[PDB]
């Protein structure tokens, strides 16, 4: 006769990182659950990272597009640092056009129906010249864990244009995970406990959806330990 | 001087915390040191010398 | 040097850690006490070893 | 499977012989037809020589004896 | 930059040459990852040749022992600069800083 | 060019067959041993930490 | 493509005699290996529903510092030997046992009275060794159906009253298992390497075997998961 914990908030503390709560446990399934999700949660998590990017007028990552600040190479990292959260299909191809001096938000892309950036002030390059322009075509698909240029350039033998740069995929959300399991209160009787989640975030994935997915995805592991 | 420096930040005067272990997810005894040591890569690479 | 060690430390005893001078009955389930944390990794007990 | 030879130097007392019978052995096997004489579990031929001397029956003297024999046939 | 250092950072990296330590101390005119157009202060110009500075980094090229040397603007546009300061980041430089 | 048959291949001709390990000075007649291999990714030989 | 995992394809369950198992699964994604041994071992070895000797009171014996002739053994070791004792119970939540017996000669498990519902898994056992024509045994033994591992730790204080004295304790092992390792080795599929292999290595005292060991620990996670998904 154990009991089973349940959510019973959901705290939003910020627009980052929010702080979830499971009660009550039993002696002991506080820290065993609590590790089990904290592997998990920063193991198994759908992103929505970069993939592919395509400036217009650039042949390889190592020139510099005249009037724009920063190193292709660069600009292609605060790039690798996007967050941006897709619904729809698992890849899209978000645009970039810019002209003018001043800086060059996330915001000026395209907001696809589909699409919603999560931080518009995300700087990726500064301009520095009156009619100086660029324009970019991205996109961005799920993907899971890590998964460098290394890899997927062994992936496929059809020919790829000579300038689709390509960065390497962070497919992942969660970015810090802690967990502080606590004193209970439950009916006329103690020796119960808290577990108390605390997970930061591009922002991308809700946090209550987030532990419900890494639940899910346990109970479907341990679908095979029950039967032998 | 260092001692007094850490208490002005909020970290543990002996330099020490405590950590958990990332398998487990159990207390390592007897607390250890953390800091940030500024490290260096060296040209001698796997692929330039196998 | 790492396992001499991890030796050294595992095969000593303090004077008054948890589970002092608890009787047990055999190495297998002194394991399971150091396992599940009801007695520190070296206080001082008496076990039958065949 | 075979991870110390030290059986077979039980069995064969130089630890030199040792390496000489068995080379003799594999030869036998990998080269001339000559199927073993244990249940080979994908081990190569060297590691079933050094079985079949651990089973000891195999040694200088069987050696001898089974080649004579066969050459006279 | 490495948290803890030694003060000396700042002649190393100043005086190794790598980068492009700025000579008549004005305010920038236009930055660009390729080159840097400074405007020249008033009093530490000549009467004739008066003209501005052009400092033309270095961009992506070899070293002698393979390692790829490059330079990064640090100033931004419109800023003041001072004579004897830096501008380009070199290799391993950081804010005119040995950071290696 | 690496076709995915010499993997199996290369297991199946690796399994017993002992490689010769040795660091460069060499002193005494333990400067050279034997092992049976493992094949790992990466690029560095790895080594028992007994030996 | 994205909540598509691997699951444990072949299930070694090779087994050394009745009680010490060894289970390997394989592949595991890359960091499950420890996420499962870790949890299971937890549970199993924290939390298991079993059955086990609490408390004894010997007929003659008011302390462990004492003793009773006849008997080779000691009040300590006596007390090990019912630690050892592997009892399963039917629908009785907790039941007392009789063990009188007089005699020169070992007195072994199956000489305690059986008392119905309540079953010995070992008639074979051992508890004490008699050697005098007069010396006897005479305990009242007691088993109590509990929920983990639990040491005497300040118990003798802990009632609110004074226990009658002869009420000897004994650290009760309720849960059936003895001993649980798991391990982690990299196996491979055709093409991926960085990949995990679960080795578990498990045994019972023998009230029930390896099997539904594993089987009843998943249960228990697998319902304490069910609350959410």
């Amino acid at each position: 006769e154990f009991l089973k914990p349940r959510l019973v908030d959901i705290e939003q503390v910020s627009s980052t990182h929010a702080k979830v709560t499971l009660e009550p446990l039993e002696r002991g399934f506080g820290h065993t659950l609590g590790n089990a999700l904290r592997r998990i949660l920063l193991s198994s998590m759908p992103g929505c990272a970069v993939t592919e990017v395509e400036i217009d007028g650039v042949l390889h990552e190592y020139s510099t597009k005249e009037g724009v600040q920063e190193d292709i190479l660069e600009i292609l990292l605060n790039l690798k640092g996007l967050a941006v959260r897709v619904q729809g299909k698992d890849e899209v191809i978000l645009t970039l056009n810019k002209s003018g001096i001043g800086p060059v938000t996330a915001a000026d892309i395209t907001h696809d129906g589909d699409v919603e950036i999560v931080k518009p002030q995300h700087v990726i390059c500064h301009l520095t010249d009156e009619n100086a322009s660029i324009s970019m075509r991205i996109k961005v698909q799920r993907g899971r864990g890590y998964v460098p240029a290394s890899t997927r350039i062994h992936s496929e033998e059809d020919e790829r244009p000579i300038g689709r740069l390509l960065v390497d995929a962070c497919y992942s959300p969660v970015e810090r995970i802690a967990y502080n399991v606590e004193a209970a209160r439950v009916e006329q009787r103690t020796d119960l406990d808290k577990l108390v989640i605390e997970m930061e975030t591009n922002g991308t994935i809700d946090p209550e959806e987030a532990i419900r997915r890494a639940a899910t995805i346990l109970a479907e592991q341990l679908e095979a330990f029950v039967d032998l | 001087e260092i001692k007094e420096l850490l208490k002005l930040g909020d970290l543990p005067t002996s330099g020490q915390i405590r950590l958990y272990d990332g398998r487990t997810g159990e207390q390592f005894e007897r607390p250890v040191t953390v800091g940030y040591m500024y490290m260096l890569k060296l040209n001698h690479l796997v692929d330039d010398k196998m | 040097q790492d396992v001499v060690l991890g030796l050294y430390y595992m095969t000593r005893d303090c004077v008054n850690a948890k589970g002092e001078g608890m009787v047990l009955t055999g190495p297998k389930e002194a394991e399971r006490l150091y396992r599940s944390g009801l007695a520190s990794l070296h206080a001082r007990v008496k076990v039958r070893i065949t | 499977a075979r991870v110390t030879v030290q059986d077979a130097v039980e069995k064969i007392g130089n630890r030199f012989d040792l390496v000489l019978v068995a080379a003799r052995r594999a030869r036998q096997m990998q080269v001339g037809g000559k199927d073993p004489l244990v249940p080979e579990e994908n081990d190569k031929t060297t590691v079933i020589a050094l079985r079949e001397i651990e089973e000891g029956l195999i040694n200088n003297q069987i050696l001898d004896v089974r080649e004579r024999q066969e050459q006279q046939e | 930059k490495p948290l803890v250092g030694t003060g000396m950072e700042r002649a190393v990296a100043v005086d190794s040459g790598v980068t492009a330590v700025a000579k008549r101390g004005g305010v920038v005119q236009y930055v660009d990852a390729s080159r840097i157009v400074i405007k020249v202060n008033e009093d530490e110009m000549y009467p004739g040749e008066a003209g501005i500075d052009i400092y033309n980094l270095t961009k992506y090229t070899r070293s002698n022992q393979n390692t790829c040397i490059n330079q990064m603007p640090c100033v931004s546009l419109g800023e003041p600069v001072e004579r004897g300061d830096v501008l380009a980041d070199g290799p391993s430089t950081d804010l005119g800083e040995l950071a290696l | 060019r690496e076709e995915a048959v010499v993997w199996d291949i290369l297991d199946e001709v690796i399994r017993e067959h002992p490689v010769l390990l040795n660091r460069a000075p060499t002193l005494h007649r333990l400067g050279i041993q034997a092992f049976e291999p493992v094949l790992i990714e990466g690029k560095a030989i790895q080594l028992h930490p007994l030996v």
